[PDB]
RNA sequence: AAUUUAAUAUAACUAUUAAUAGAAGGUUACUAAUAAAUUAAUAAUUAAUUUUAAAACCUAAAGGUAAACCUU
RNA sequence: AAGUAACUUAAGGAUAAGAAAUCAACAGAGAUAUUAUGAGUAUUGGUGAGAGAAAAUAAUAAAGGUCUAAUAAGUAUUAUGUGAAAAAAAUGUAAGAAAAUAGGAUAACAAAUUCUAAGACUAAAUACUAUUAAUAAGUAUAGUAAGUACCGUAAGGGAAAGUAUGAAAAUGAUUAUUUUAUAAGCAAUCAUGAAUAUAUUAUAUUAUAUUAAUGAUGUACCUUUUGUAUAAUGGGUCAGCAAGUAAUUAAUAUUAGUAAAACAAUAAGUUAUAAAUAAAUAGAAUAAUAUAUAUAUAUAAAAAAAUAUAUAUUU
RNA sequence: UCAUCUGAUUAAUUGUGGUUAGUAGUGAAAGACAAAUCUGGUUUGCAGAUAGCUGGUUUUCUAUGAAAUAUAUGUAAGUA
RNA sequence: AGGUAAAUAAUCUAAAGGGAAACAGCCCAGAUUAAGAUAUAAAGUUCCUAAUAAAUAAUAAGUGAAAUAAAUAUUAAAAU
RNA sequence: AUAAUAAUAAUAUGGUAAUAGAACAUUUAAUGAUAAUAUAUAUUAGUUAUUAAUUAAUAUAUGUAUUAAUUAAAUAGAGAA
RNA sequence: UAAUGAACAAAUAACACUGAUUGUAAAGGUUAUUGAUAACGAAUAAAAGUUACGCUAGGGAAGGGUAAUAUAGCGAA
């Protein structure tokens, strides 16, 4: 025997121990992730899970709503001067169930941040999740199983994850 | 990070996908030999595939 | 994951059917079996890397040139990445930008004459220096060629100049040649170097310094 | 009017990230404790900002010792 | 190994460094402190084991530039003994200047550049600790007890231990079925009677399970060895614990992205794009495949040796 | 432990305190003792010292499958 | 010398199975898993123990029968 | 011009050191229905060419799976110190 | 067919290759040459003993074979 410390003793310490901060980090070619973002996106679309709300920017066809908005946002939230509950969260409710999407994964893309969307979702926090489109990645798109997306943030993340071309002229 | 081997970086030079290296045996005790003999002993040779590896590990940034 | 990108690593001393069980793999005994020796360690004869002499010296002195060869120039031509405006001149700024040079450009470029029998552009070049091939063919495609002396910081002034004006306002001045093999060679004709092919007034100071 | 999930305690540590800051123990006993003030809130409790009372012996340097003792 | 471990001394919330007697190279930058490239390059070594920068370009960072000194003498410099593995400012002994008409910097000299020692202050990015919030492909053997019990004169060493459940094994007694008091060896396999048990298709002349009648065969297992049943090593049994992992790199292989380009995208930078030479200012078909051309050796120039490049589209 | 033997006014035997020790004390000298044993004690750290030596290295299936020779070696238990 | 040093096979090393009574190295033959009809290798066929019937000579000593012990001596066999 | 399964002819399938393919048990992370007529664990008896899972009966706990499957990782497998 | 010795570090000459701000130098490189490591593929410029006071990690790198010797018999004389 020598010292106590030896990983063959029960109080023994461990033989090829690791020392936190463990380092998990790996990297991929930026081509390569952009191509699997458009995968997903594509994923999404084709699958029929994927909507788009905007507007104020393209020429619209049929006139929006009064009550509806052209943004991913819910006004009259801050407005709790009524009773213990408020327009938001019920409206939200009212969404939930007659898209008939209760406990199904939900992914929200904004373009700025919607203060009116996450406080009327963080009721359902378990099950939707909102997120700028700087900070959005793969697995939420993948994970969510219905993925709503401005029209503007739409167009940001396309103009970033697209292919490059230079003069390429040919007969 | 690994270092490269400065012995062999002085004795031996990259070439190709291979090493160059001078003679052995030409630095004293020459008088009395052929110099048409000599001539052999004088100019670089390759490296041998026995030591490539070797010299692979040795040299890792060359 | 595809096929092809992804195996599964050796696992040693667990047991004796995975095939790598209780000596796993190291053999019977030894000093490699429970123990660390060099790779490149041969048992005391002399080494190979102590048999052989020292030969040569590292010429700290040493400006590498990236190569351009003429077919380049032509390829890009015929494939239409050659955009130079009417009386406009090739210079490494210009290949750095198009690129024809592409990557670091520590010291500067020589153009080689590899697609001479082809290179049939009469546009004028600007380079660090050429071959005498590449002299000819450039001049016989009627063409012009002019070698010119640069310091790095002089390049890199050459190369992205906005830099200089947006940092500091100015672009330095491009710094005379200082010494005797970059006089010589620019003063040389056969070598197009630009100190003679302009009969600038560095060579007169020379001149006069001489005389007196 | 119940019953399960997910977070949260005055009641764990470790690693990282981001803020803020550079805060008594022992001995046993004549046991080693408190009191108030301020304005804005339908005789007053919001807490939080100022004031205070007590607190034996020992932990090298009022002196000495064999720590919780002794002598001035 | 290493100016590390250890001992000693002295501060503060931080300390230290800090606004050029600095870099550089004739063009220029403009204080400190960390990080990436530069770069395992220059440099260095019983030229062994090995050690190893700076310019420059980026990132973090703060308002980052200021005056407090009558501008610095036993000082610079010199000799000598030491002195961060490359790179150097301090340092024992002794000689010892100059005034910006001057001085420091390079083995030396000349020319040119650059900065002013012997006087000073300086946030922030940083280290440690303690709280608060967040995330844990972390811990119930890294999950709160206790530095206690106990061991040593002492320095010092140092335990078990939450709750509930628990047909887990080793181990003990008893019962049941079966075999066993004329038979001899790794205690098991096969062959084969017989007893017993269960069976809701046992229709039976049935099936399955347990059991040392009887017969044949059978030299425990690892290690280490040319070779072991070996009377060579290790094991009383069982439960839990016990061993190819991490970074920082180089080479090779497969797939995937892009492709004469790839990675980054602020500037840089690393591979590839041209072979060669110790190196130098040299560098690939004179209207075609080596008999041409490039480099090295030799040059009038070739020949000679070795590599390498050329047969709509550059690899 | 029992029996036997030796000194028993001394260079005697003992009590209570104190000083000298880890490159280091004491020693009528035996490498003797320094807290049940020293040719230099213990504790902590360097430290996971080093070990060409010994012993361990845990599931299954499949295909191929050796050597114990030469040379070199401060080398013959190693390594190339 | 079951010694030692090298040179040709082969086997063990790293090879189970049959024979050599038992048997790392000898004779035969190379186990993917079974089945068990046929042809077998080496070795054997009175019983233990799977499997045989004969011909021609010699032995009388249990010689011998799965590890041949010599010089020599005695007694016997035919060629001229 | 593949993949799966099956059929015919032929060759091959002992193995230490060692090399090369493939798979299973355990745990953790991502996605993830179902539910006491279910799940988990244990014993006995059967099934699949069987280190593993499954079917039946019995016993205990639980309104219940980090479940089937694909990935990523290991304090990932012990008669040998 | 023997008549021999690596690389490091020194030294001499030639070459015209590089000259760390430039110029020259210094120094390095290329070509030729010198000195022997005889344990002769050469550890360092530089190194002998003793332990019956000894310590650690390992390997074993009377039985068995042989019958020269010894003892005993036999043949021949
Ligand atoms: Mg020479
Ligand atoms: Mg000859
Ligand atoms: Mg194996
Ligand atoms: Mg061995
Ligand atoms: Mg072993
Ligand atoms: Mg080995
Ligand atoms: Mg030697
Ligand atoms: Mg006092
Ligand atoms: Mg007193
Ligand atoms: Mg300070
Ligand atoms: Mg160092
Ligand atoms: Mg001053
Ligand atoms: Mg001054
Ligand atoms: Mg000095
Ligand atoms: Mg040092
Ligand atoms: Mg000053
Ligand atoms: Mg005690
Ligand atoms: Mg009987
Ligand atoms: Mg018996
Ligand atoms: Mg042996
Ligand atoms: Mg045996
Ligand atoms: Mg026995
Ligand atoms: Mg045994
Ligand atoms: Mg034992
Ligand atoms: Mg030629
Ligand atoms: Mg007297
Ligand atoms: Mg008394
Ligand atoms: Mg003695
Ligand atoms: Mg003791
Ligand atoms: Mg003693
Ligand atoms: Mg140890
Ligand atoms: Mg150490
Ligand atoms: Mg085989
Ligand atoms: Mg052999
Ligand atoms: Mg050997
Ligand atoms: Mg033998
Ligand atoms: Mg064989
Ligand atoms: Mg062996
Ligand atoms: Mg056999
Ligand atoms: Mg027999
Ligand atoms: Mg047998
Ligand atoms: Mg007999
Ligand atoms: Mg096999
Ligand atoms: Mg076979
Ligand atoms: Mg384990
Ligand atoms: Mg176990
Ligand atoms: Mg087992
Ligand atoms: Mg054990
Ligand atoms: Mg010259
Ligand atoms: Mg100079
Ligand atoms: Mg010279
Ligand atoms: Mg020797
Ligand atoms: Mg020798
Ligand atoms: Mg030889
Ligand atoms: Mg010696
Ligand atoms: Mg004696």
């Amino acid at each position: 025997v020598g010292d106590a410390n030896s990983p063959t003793r029960h109080n023994g310490g461990r033989a090829l121990a690791r020392t936190a901060p463990n380092d998990y980090t790996t990297e991929l070619p930026s081509k390569v992730y952009s191509m699997a973002f458009n995968n997903a996106l594509s994923h999404q679309y084709k699958s029929g899970k994927l909507f788009v709300i905007g507007g104020e920017k393209v020429d619209l066809i049929s006139p929006t709503p009064e009550l509806d908005l052209n943004r991913l946002d819910l006004v009259n939230t801050n407005t709790v001067e009524g009773k213990e509950i408020f327009e938001g969260e019920v409206i939200f409710r009212k969404f939930l169930e007659e898209f008939q999407l209760k406990g199904k994964r939900l992914l929200f893309i904004t373009d700025k941040t919607r203060e009116g969307l996450i406080k009327s979702s963080d009721p359902y926090k378990q099950k939707v999740d909102v997120i700028q489109k700087e900070l959005v990645e793969v697995n939420d798109i993948l994970r969510a199983q219905a993925v709503f997306i401005e029209l503007e943030a739409l167009e940001y993340l396309a103009m970033a994850h697209q292919k490059e071309i230079l003069h390429s002229v040919s007969n | 990070l690994m270092k490269t081997h400065k012995g062999t970086a002085k004795r031996w030079r990259r070439t190709g996908n291979t090493f160059k290296r001078g003679i052995a045996g030409r630095k004293h005790g020459n008088i009395g030999w052929s110099h048409r003999s000599l001539k052999a002993l004088t100019g670089r040779k390759i490296a041998h595939p026995a030591y490539s590896k070797h010299l692979k590990r040795l040299l890792p940034y060359h | 994951p595809s096929d092809g990108s992804t195996k599964s690593f050796k696992r040693l001393g667990r047991g004796p059917s995975s095939g790598l069980g209780k000596t796993s793999g190291r053999g019977q005994k030894g000093q490699k079996a429970r123990g660390k020796v060099k790779s490149w360690f041969e048992g005391g004869q002399t080494p190979i890397y102590k048999l052989f002499p020292k030969i040569g010296f590292t010429n700290v002195g040493a400006k590498p040139l990236k190569e351009l060869n003429l077919k380049r120039i032509q390829w890009f031509h015929d494939k239409n990445r050659l955009h130079l405006q009417p009386g406009e001149v090739l210079d490494m700024n210009k290949m750095r930008k198009l690129g024809l040079v592409t990557g670091p450009i520590k010291y500067g470029v020589k153009i080689l004459a590899s697609g001479k029998f082809h290179y049939n552009l009469p546009i004028a070049l600007e380079a660090s220096r050429a071959s005498a091939k590449a002299i000819a063919a450039i001049e016989k495609a009627g063409g012009k060629f002019t070698a010119r002396y640069y310091t790095p910081l002089g390049l890199r002034a050459h190369l992205n100049p906005q830099w200089f004006l947006e940092k500091r306002g100015r672009v330095p001045l491009q710094a005379r040649p200082t010494k005797r093999r970059d006089i010589d060679f620019y003063s040389k004709e056969e070598k197009r170097g630009y100190l003679v092919m302009e009969k600038d007034k560095l060579l007169q100071d020379i001149k006069e310094a001489q005389n007196k």
